[PDB]
RNA sequence: GCUAAACCUAGCCCCAAACCCCACCUUACUACCAGACAACCUUAGCCAAACCAUUUACCCAAAUAAAGUAUAGGCGAUAGAAAUUGAAAUGGCGCAAUAGAUAUAGUACCGCAAGGGAAAGACAAGCAUAAUAUAGCAAGGACUAACCCCUAUACCUUCUGCAAUGAAUUAACUAGAAAUAACUUUGCAAGGAGAGCCAAAGCUAAGACCCCCGAAACCAGACGAGCUACCUAAGAACAGCUAAAAGAGCACACCCGUCUAUGUAGCAAAAUAGUGGGAAGAUUUAUAGGUAGAGGCGACAAACCUACCGAGCCUGGUGAUAGCUGGUUGUCCAAGAUAGAAUCUUAGUUCAACUUUAAAUUUGCCCACAGAACCCAAAUCCCCUU
RNA sequence: ACUGAACUCCUCACACCCAAUUGGACCAAUCUAUCACCCUAUAGAAGAACUAAUGUUAGUAUAAGUAACAUGAAAACAUUCU
RNA sequence: UCUCUUACUUUUAACCAGUGAAAUUGACCUGCCCGUGAGAGGCGGGCAUAACACAGCAAGACGAGAGACCCUAUGGAGCUUUAAUUUAUUAAUGCAAACAACCUGCAUUAAAAAUUUCGGUUGGGGCG
């Protein structure tokens, strides 16, 4: 019974809408534009992870460092608790030493 | 993937509302031992290993590798007869129907990527023709990329774009190891 | 979500809004500016750089002030920047021993001080440091007028400062009435500290006191619209008659 | 619930179809069905030895009956046929006993003669 | 001694 | 050790290792012998000579020390008059 | 929920050829959400299974169970609709081809026990279904005779093959 | 993860713990192998082989004075002032085949390297650079963009 | 054919940007008399250090880099800079009613209180049709044939191995998160890298790898003396007889709870019936108030402090910690075994041994002689051949 | 003598019977890119697979139609009686 | 009470009608003797054996649900001390500080406490 008895409504995808059609444009902004701009400057997203990557602990540390003062109170409390938990887990748990 | 930022996030058992008190004592009730009503085992509880916050997938291939990818894409289009060089993108009219019919007559693909040197000097006729088309996409030379070259069946380049691309991609060959970012002044680099 | 501004900037944003914005500029600048108080409970480093003996290299050194607790009783007295040191010690002064809570309190005395500018004797709870500072300044009035707010660290001290500054700014004849020569002698002695009265009115005011002062200054019972409309109608009739 | 299983119906049915002829809830409930289906398949795999073992036992029983009809004992029949270089196997000998009694009579007579 | 646990009333007060 | 520090997210170096072992760049760790300064009056001259020596570590000891130090301690250092400059590299080594 | 029993009265068969036996009328009726246990209803349904309508009504009129009156009302309604809407000539020319009880939608209540403990009482409801077929009740299955038993045994004996051989 | 135990629970003790026995990395006496390592001056070697190679390939122009800026710009040496590099030391390796007349300014120079440089008719001088001046010399363009 | 089964948007998540009439502090939601009390004061502890006792990251006011460097440190677990350097600017490879907010709602409901806190809206299991036939993990081999014949000691987990653990059943949900190196595949190559870093073939990039639930606890801050303990203020009750101003006698009301029986998911999370003790007192009792958790109160039973007090309850630290228990989900193949040392250690761990993968190279195992001690057995070691 | 194994042979085919652990070949479903445009392919991802935690929630069984529960009598339904 | 139990009444009970739980439950097509295993409905050898209700019983189902005994954990908590560490706080003094009171700092001694621990081998414990 864990199965739907009707076909789901058809999902139509426009492969040639503007977003898909122009996807990838300016990814070579650096090597084709005399390196005035780095391609990572094209990234739109959270201010604390534009052109940067890390595990959950590093992401949380960076978020606290960069926008911690602007965070809501309980969100910041949750982030502090999460950093503490992730520190304990990554530095004290695991199969490997 | 390098631009990707997934915004999926789940609440852990620490972040789900409530769930402080121990539901029932360890022994006596005949029920399983539990510490909170928000553990992952519970309905409405936390997620043990769900997605965590906005995660970035950012990484950079070496710029030599990226330039080589551009070169390989160009060679592939040329070898498979999908590359067409134009003297200019000037059109007799800005009518999209003319452009579509021209591609159909010349047996171009269902999708065409037209590349002009710079954004400003692109002819108004081709600008108007391509602004109304979905599979005919017009980009400046600085916007050329492997993903769009592969998405579009045919690649149309102007002669200035060809010269520009040759210069930029060949510069990656025979260039020194950088002393500092190339945005900074160099003796011979514009 | 995220706040547009950092939460630690919210007080400054509030100061830039409402009646706090209507507060006078010099008072707002006095609030905003913060200077480190003169070291009292710790010995400052001599220089900015020091040759640490362990490796013989030149390392930067900073003076980190000891957190001082000022009980509310201090605001009614003149403690020369001295206060309670709420800290901890290692028993027998070795780090491998127990760590104990320790409060160091200053020795407080009751002394009577005569203010020349105020021609009044104040009984003030005081410290030996405050007595030494007064001696170095050559008198209570000089100590009060020279010592900045941070080093003075006393609401009573800042009120004395405001009183003396207002007396100087107004050249108030209430200082030794019937003795103008003595009054002028006092004002000449303390001439260098004189400031405009518009500024001396706001010296040493807490933010809440300043807000109340501004509200009292700008509180006006609304003018009846009868008067406004009569003035407007008379002006319009004058214009019509002239034209 | 980013990724959820949608095939669980078919995964369950793959086992339930093999369980449909069982007794009780073993034919309906997957928790019980899967245990009995695994046992059924293990039995099926192991029974290929017992099928061969029992067929030879059946052949030997039938040959013993047919040869006792002619006064021979099964060891005598088998051994003397081997000594006469007749390489008929037990399946074939049982088939001859059932369906060609005169041929089996000839084989029994031959075995007794060889014995004598 | 373990005190009895009462289930929420809504489970048993439901009506058509 | 700390695999991810709480302030930088970086891996930390166990400074007890740095205070005790020298790493030759090729991957060898040198150490002193335990007790080389202890009660020398009751040790034979041969034992004292053995104790005064700088000694290499095992493969597994070296692997442990490599894990316990970060890549900074495993770099090429061109010190002026390093006594271990010649020992920083291996020569004529077959497998 | 399901309401297929109600729909079974709305199926229209194609007209029968003159050289075709007359199709007996079939009437499906039900009562839903009877305040009664389906397990208790099953005995009454089983009792009146296979009987003529009049015999079933007579049996139910003198049965002490609460469900007997409900089943009698359902049967009377089915008889009425059989005559009015299903073109059944005679009221009494009907027999209960099917009579079953089904679970209804039930309500949960709390039953207080003695030490602050409780049980979950279920306010049980049941459905009741009848199919009435026009005609005399089919004769009961005759009991197996010794002759029939012996015939079956001899058929089994004759069915024997020589197994696992050519 | 194995059967039950600390390792299966994921709570095995820290790296270097030996079950309570005094660890290997602690039972060894402390010795000043790395004392003052971060204050020792480091000099990147520039062998005469490397210098001749750079001159031969034209990455370093011997017709002009050769200093650390020219070596870095020709990519003949990589200096890391942050890693306590105090400059370049001339290295005698390749002296027997050095045949270039050069005016080179280095920070250290071996006697044999000086001898080779001078025998070829060149000049070598050892000049000191503090860390700040060294950073500026190695990467002058970023310093010029600092606007100081 | 019943029960059911299914559905898709109600909304939600993460980013970006932007800085967001009247009544009511008395018993709140109470039209209307003498104020004055008016606030400020290091967190601790869990935890890590495999105990613990010094110690053990935590909105910082530019990311990166310097650098996990200098330093600090039972110099150990771990902690950890700065000088200097200088980043630009409306969306979803998010959920779709057990998910996503707890949320249709902080409602219902639970609690004296602080607090806790839901659910849901659009032919699965169970039954019926249709009970059953000798014999047995319920099937398999079969068979003309369901059974009869023959074979067959349920599953998981924990034990050395069978006993023990868990499982009514269905549906849904429910558990391997990552670096130091390596290896593999690209790029470039004595250089690599989009500053910093590494480099005696390296460097850059990617790919692969480190679970879930559970204590008793500890500390902080609240909430609790409408139960109970004791107390305060001001009340009330105590027939009749005997005795005579009584911590008197018998015995109602009333209070209690000796013994027995019933009851034992009960009428009751301590009751009922009889019996029994006190019943003008150190009595019982209504009302209002007070004492608060390492505290209160105690005619001391560690008793009582809102049914679970050798130390309340709630929230938070907190996803405490657990060397202990339990669990740890597609298919298929392959290799794969008992073993010494140290250890506040023998329920664990680290090294060794074994084991697996990849790689390089050349010998490896078996062993015929010869050979291995004096004091005074079986065999073993060693290695040309093979 | 015969019977007697998964031993061995025979016809055919072969990677297709160890715990922990380790190496490998495949792979359901989902989303994304591009296809296919029919219900798939090549890739990239991930809250990516449950016969088992006295697991959580919901449904329904079993015990079981069992334990247990309840309304003094007649009547003219006025009333009367116990 | 008993020898030594009996009779009757009420409740319960059983049947009819209405309503309708709980612990429990791997699945069960759920026999006996002997053997095995250290203890068998299910294993071996024998024996027995059409199929189902209802009412009883309590030998078995290591019956159910709780509990007791022992051992362990570098798990808690409590208690006591001539266990270790402290004296932050109070109380005394002493010395400085402020000029006797009062108060600050530094010491010493106590009171009251606070924090923490419980190595290994030897049926257990004592003494070893
Ligand atoms: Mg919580
Ligand atoms: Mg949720
Ligand atoms: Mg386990
Ligand atoms: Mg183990
Ligand atoms: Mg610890
Ligand atoms: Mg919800
Ligand atoms: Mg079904
Ligand atoms: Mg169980
Ligand atoms: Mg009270
Ligand atoms: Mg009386
Ligand atoms: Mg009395
Ligand atoms: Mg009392
Ligand atoms: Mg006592
Ligand atoms: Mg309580
Ligand atoms: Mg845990
Ligand atoms: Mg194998
Ligand atoms: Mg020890
Ligand atoms: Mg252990
Ligand atoms: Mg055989
Ligand atoms: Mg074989
Ligand atoms: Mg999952
Ligand atoms: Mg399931
Ligand atoms: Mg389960
Ligand atoms: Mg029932
Ligand atoms: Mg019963
Ligand atoms: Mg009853
Ligand atoms: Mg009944
Ligand atoms: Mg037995
Ligand atoms: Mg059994
Ligand atoms: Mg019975
Ligand atoms: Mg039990």
């Amino acid at each position: 019974i864990g199965i739907r008895l009707t076909l789901p409504p058809p999902k139509v995808v426009d492969r040639w809408n503007e977003k898909r059609a122009m996807f990838g444009v300016y990814d070579n902004i650096g090597i084709l534009g005399n390196f005035e701009k780095h391609p990572k400057e094209l990234i739109r997203g959270p201010i604390w992870l534009r052109g940067w990557k890390g595990n959950e602990l590093q992401r949380c540390i960076r978020k606290r460092k960069m926008v911690g003062s602007r965070m809501f109170a309980d969100d910041l409390h949750n982030l502090n608790k999460r950093i503490r938990y992730l520190y304990k887990h990554f530095n004290r748990h695991g199969k490997f030493r | 993937n390098f631009k990707r930022i997934s915004y999926a996030k789940t609440k852990t058992r620490a972040e789900v509302r409530g769930g402080g008190r121990k539901p029932w004592p360890q022994k006596g009730t005949g029920r399983a031992r539990h510490g909170s009503i928000r553990s992952p085992l519970w309905r409405g509880g936390g997620v043990a290993h769900g997605p965590r916050g906005p995660t970035s997938y950012y990484y950079m291939l070496p710029m030599k590798v990226r330039a080589l990818g551009l070169k390989v894409a160009l060679t592939v289009k040329l070898a498979q007869d999908d590359l067409h060089i134009m003297d200019s993108l000037e059109l007799p009219t800005g009518d999209p129907q003319y452009l579509t019919e021209l591609a159909h007559y010349r047996r171009w693909g269902d999708s065409v990527l037209l590349v002009d040197l710079t954004h400003e000097e692109m002819p108004q006729s081709i600008v108007e023709a391509t602004s109304r088309l979905k599979t005919f996409n017009l980009i400046p030379a600085v916007g050329l990329n492997v993903h769009s070259m592969l998405k579009h069946q045919t690649l149309v380049l102007t002669l200035p774009t060809v010269a520009f691309l040759e210069d930029k991609l060949l510069w990656q060959d025979s260039r020194y190891r950088p002393l500092y970012p190339f945005s900074l002044p160099y003796s011979d680099f514009p | 979500p995220l706040h547009k501004y950092p939460v630690w900037l919210w007080k400054r944003l509030q100061l830039r809004e409402g009646i706090c914005s209507r507060l006078p500029g010099h008072y707002l600048r006095s609030l905003e500016e913060e200077r480190t108080p003169t070291p009292v409970h710790y010995r400052p480093h001599g220089a900015k750089f020091k040759i640490n003996p362990k490796n013989g290299q030149r390392e930067r050194v900073e003076d980190v002030p000891i957190p001082i607790y000022f009980p509310p009783e201090s605001q009614r007295g003149l403690w020369g920047g001295e206060g309670w040191i709420l800290g901890q010690i290692y028993a027998n002064n070795d780090k491998l021993s127990k760590r104990l809570k320790k409060v160091w309190k200053p020795q407080l005395f009751e002394r009577e001080f005569y203010s020349e500018i105020l021609d009044k004797k104040f009984t003030v709870t005081v410290t030996m440091r405050t007595l030494d500072l007064i001696d170095e300044a050559y008198g209570l009035d000089f100590y009060i007028l020279k010592t900045p707010k941070e080093d003075l660290c006393s609401k009573f001290g800042m009120d004395l400062k405001r009183g003396m500054l207002l007396r100087l700014a107004r050249q108030d004849p209430q200082l030794h009435p019937e003795d103008p020569e003595r009054r002028a002698a006092i004002y000449d002695k303390y001439k260098e500290f004189a400031i405009p009265e518009e500024e001396a009115e706001w010296v040493g005011l807490t933010l809440e006191e300043a807000i109340e002062k501004q509200r009292l200054l700008e509180e006006k019972d609304p003018v009846p619209l009868f008067k406004i409309y009569v003035a407007e109608l008379i002006q319009q009739l004058q214009q019509q008659a002239l034209s | 619930l980013r990724n959820r299983v949608t095939d669980r119906y078919f995964r369950i049915q793959e086992v339930l179809k093999h369980a449909r002829h069982f007794r009780g809830r073993k034919n309906r409930c997957y928790r019980l069905a899967v245990r009995t289906v695994i046992r059924a398949f293990v039995k099926c795999t192991k029974a290929r030895y017992l099928k061969k073992k029992n067929m030879r036992t059946l052949w030997i029983n039938r040959i013993t009956a047919a040869s006792q009809e002619h006064g021979l004992k099964y060891p005598a029949l088998i051994g003397n046929l081997v000594k006469c270089q007749v390489e008929l196997n037990r399946k074939v000998l049982a088939d001859l006993a059932i369906y060609e009694p005169k041929t089996f009579k000839s084989l029994a007579a031959l075995a007794s003669r060889r014995r004598h | 001694f373990t005190p009895p646990i009462y289930q929420p009333k809504f489970k048993t007060e439901k009506e058509f | 050790l700390t695999y991810f520090s709480a302030r930088k997210g970086k891996r930390k170096t166990v400074k007890a290792v740095i205070d005790r072992f020298l790493r030759l760049h090729c991957g060898l760790w040198v150490r002193r012998k335990a007790g080389y300064k202890k009660k020398l009056w009751k040790k034979t001259p041969a034992r004292k000579k053995r104790l005064r020596e700088f000694v290499f570590c095992n493969k597994t000891q070296s692997k442990l020390l490599d894990k316990m130090t970060t890549s900074f301690w495993k770099r090429r250092n061109w010190y002026v008059d390093d006594p271990y400059q010649k020992y920083h590299d291996r020569t004529n080594l077959k497998v | 929920i399901s309401r297929k029993w109600e729909k079974k009265n709305k199926i229209v068969y194609p007209p029968q050829l003159p050289g075709e036996p007359r199709r007996p009328a079939e009437i499906y009726h039900c009562r839903r959400q009877i305040k009664y246990s389906k397990d208790k209803m099953w005995y009454l349904a089983k009792l009146i299974r296979g009987m003529s309508i009049d015999q079933a009504l007579a049996q139910l009129e003198f049965n002490d169970k609460k469900g007997a009156k409900i089943i009698k009302e359902v049967l009377l309604e089915a008889q009425d609709m059989a005559v009015r809407d299903h073109n059944v000539e005679f009221r009494s020319n009907l027999y209960i081809a099917e009579s079953t009880s089904g679970r209804g939608q039930c309500l949960k209540r709390i039953r207080y026990h003695g030490r602050g403990r409780f049980g979950i009482m279920e306010k049980v409801y049941c459905h009741y279904f009848v199919k009435l077929v026009e005609g005399p009740p089919p004769p009961p299955e005759p009991p197996k005779t010794a002759v029939a038993h012996a015939k079956e045994y001899i058929q089994q004996l004759r069915s024997r093959t020589i197994v696992h051989t050519l | 993860r194995g059967h039950k135990g600390e390792r299966q629970r994921g709570t095995r003790p820290r790296l270097g713990f030996e079950g309570g026995q005094t660890p290997f990395y602690i039972r060894i006496p402390k010795y000043g192998f790395n004392e003052g390592h971060s204050f020792r001056r480091q000099y990147k070697p520039l062998s005469l082989n490397r210098l001749q190679y750079l001159i031969d390939l034209g990455r370093v122009d011997p017709s002009q004075p050769i200093d650390l800026t020219q070596l870095v710009n020709g990519r003949g040496v990589t200096i890391q002032p942050l890693k306590r590099d105090y400059g370049v030391q001339l290295v005698e390796e390749g002296a027997d085949t050095f045949t270039a007349k050069v005016n080179i300014e280095v920070q250290l120079a071996s006697e044999l390297a000086i001898a080779a440089i001078e025998k070829n008719g060149g000049v070598v001088t050892t000049a000191f650079y503090d860390p700040r001046s060294l950073d500026i010399v190695c990467k002058p363009v970023p310093f010029f963009l600092r606007g100081q």
